[PDB]
C-alpha cells in the first residue's frame, strides 16, 4: 500500500514563502529516492528537486535554485520543500514522486502523490515536443501520438498517463516496453529523436492526457502532453 | 558480440597508476561494489580495479554497478561491458580484450536467470554467477563498469574493473 501524501499548499503573494511536506507509508523510505515534481497550468510536469536517502547529494532545478531548499526526515518518512522568494511561474500542483529503475535508467517515477496546489499571485536541457496537442476520437479507433526530442536519447523515453484529477502513471519505458498490467493495445516505438505512442483500439478508459519523458540525462524532462478524449 | 576494448581505454592510465583493492568477501559470496567508487572526483578520471580471487568451490560472485539516474548527473554516460554479463565476460587475447561466453570458459557454471526477482543483468544494477565445484585450469576474465565519460563541472568519473582470477580447485 505505497502512499505519498502532500501538504502545505496554499496561496501566497510574489516574494512570499511556503513550505511543503510529503508523508510516506508502505515502503522503505530509507532506501527510496524521492523527488519533487510540479505541473504548472497548461504545461507538462517539471522536475524541481531531489535528495538522496543519506541527504549527502542534493540537486535543484535552475529555475528554483537558491530559492528552494529540500530536506528529509527518514524516521518520520517525510520530505520537505521550503519555497522562498516565490514567483508567479511557481504556480502549480507540487507532487512528490518516488524514483524507480526500469530497464537501464532510474530517471523514472513509480508512485506519485495527489499533489498540493500552490497559487502565487496578487491579481542546455532536452526540450521534449509533442503532437498533436489534443485528439477526440470514438471508441474502437486508432490514435498515434508523436514525441520529438531536441537531442539524441536512444530509447530512453517513457510515456505517462494522467487521467483527469489524478497523478501521471508510467505506461511505457525504453520507448517500446509495457509496464506490468498495461493492456496490449498500447504500443511504443522510436529511437534517437522521434518517438510514437499508439493505441490500436480506443477503450473508454483511455480518456486522459499522455506525456512523454526522456530518461536519458539530467535533468528529467517531459513534453507538453496530448489530451485524448473519447466521444 | 565481437566487441573490442582495453583495460586502459581512454583514461590514458597505466597499471601501476591503478588503485587496486580486493573484493569484500562475505563467506561463500564475494562482492565487488562500485556504488561509491565511481562518483566524479576533481582528480578524475581514476581507475578502480577490484580483484576477485576464487581458490575454493561454489563461490558466488556479485558485482554492483550504479545505474543511469540512481543519483542525478553523476552516472549519465555510464557504460558496463560486456553488456550481456555475466553470460559474457572479457578475456585477455593478445593484449586486447575480447568477448567470450563464460560457459565455454568454465564448465558447470551456474547463472541464475533472476537476482532478487529481477533479471541478472547490469541493466538492473547487479550481476551474479556461481562457480562450479570443479575448475580444471586457471581462468581469468574481466568485467567493466566505466563511468569515465561522465562529466560534472570540472569533475570526471572513474573506470571500474573487475578481475576474476579463478585457480584450479577440485579433483
Amino acid at each position: 500500500e505505497v502512499q505519498l501524501v502532500e501538504s502545505g499548499g496554499g496561496l501566497v503573494k510574489p516574494g512570499g514563502s511556503l513550505r511543503l511536506s510529503c508523508a510516506a507509508s508502505g515502503f522503505n523510505f530509507i532506501s527510496s529516492y524521492i523527488s519533487w515534481v510540479r505541473q504548472a497550468p497548461g504545461k507538462g510536469p517539471e522536475w524541481v528537486s531531489s535528495i538522496t536517502s543519506t541527504s549527502t547529494d542534493i540537486h535543484y532545478a535552475d529555475s528554483v535554485k537558491g530559492r528552494f531548499t529540500i530536506s528529509r526526515d527518514n524516521a518520520k518518512a517525510s520530505l520537505f520543500l521550503q519555497m522562498n522568494s516565490l514567483r508567479v511561474e511557481d504556480t502549480g500542483v507540487y507532487y512528490c514522486a518516488r524514483r524507480y529503475c526500469r530497464g537501464g535508467t532510474c530517471y523514472l517515477f513509480d508512485h506519485w502523490g495527489q499533489g498540493t496546489p500552490v497559487i502565487v499571485s496578487s491579481g542546455s536541457d532536452i526540450q521534449m515536443t509533442q503532437s498533436p496537442s489534443s485528439v477526440s476520437a470514438s471508441v474502437g479507433d486508432r490514435v498515434t501520438i508523436t514525441c520529438r526530442a531536441s537531442q539524441a536519447i536512444s530509447s530512453w523515453l517513457a510515456w505517462y498517463q494522467q487521467k483527469p484529477g489524478k497523478a501521471p502513471k508510467l505506461l511505457i519505458y525504453g520507448a517500446s516496453s509495457l509496464e506490468s498490467g498495461v493492456p496490449s493495445r498500447f504500443s511504443g516505438s522510436g529511437s534517437g529523436t522521434d518517438f510514437t505512442l499508439t493505441i490500436n483500439s480506443l477503450q473508454p478508459e483511455d480518456f486522459a492526457t499522455y506525456y512523454c519523458q526522456q530518461a536519458a540525462r539530467f535533468p528529467i524532462t517531459f513534453g507538453q502532453g496530448t489530451r485524448l478524449e473519447i466521444k | 558480440l565481437s566487441y573490442e576494448t582495453t583495460e586502459s581505454g581512454d583514461t590514458a592510465v597505466s597499471e601501476d597508476s591503478y588503485d587496486k583493492y580486493a573484493s569484500q568477501n562475505t563467506n561463500k559470496e564475494y562482492v565487488c561494489d562500485f556504488t561509491d567508487q565511481l562518483k566524479p572526483t576533481e582528480s578524475g578520471p581514476k581507475v578502480k580495479k577490484c580483484e576477485v580471487k576464487v581458490n575454493e568451490p561454489l563461490i558466488k560472485v556479485k558485482i554492483i554497478c550504479p545505474l543511469k539516474g540512481s543519483v542525478e548527473k553523476l552516472y549519465d554516460n555510464i557504460e558496463y561491458v560486456p553488456k550481456k554479463s555475466p553470460y559474457v565476460v572479457l578475456t585477455k587475447e593478445e593484449t586486447k580484450l575480447k568477448e567470450k561466453l563464460l560457459s565455454k570458459l568454465i564448465y558447470g557454471l551456474l547463472i541464475s536467470p533472476t537476482v532478487n526477482e529481477k533479471e541478472n543483468n547490469f541493466k538492473e544494477g547487479v550481476i551474479e554467477f556461481t562457480l562450479p565445484p570443479v575448475v580444471h585450469k586457471a581462468t581469468v576474465f574481466y568485467f567493466i563498469c566505466d563511468n569515465s565519460k561522465t562529466e560534472d563541472d570540472n569533475k570526471k568519473g572513474n573506470r571500474g574493473i573487475v578481475e576474476v582470477y579463478v585457480e584450479p580447485y577440485g579433483n
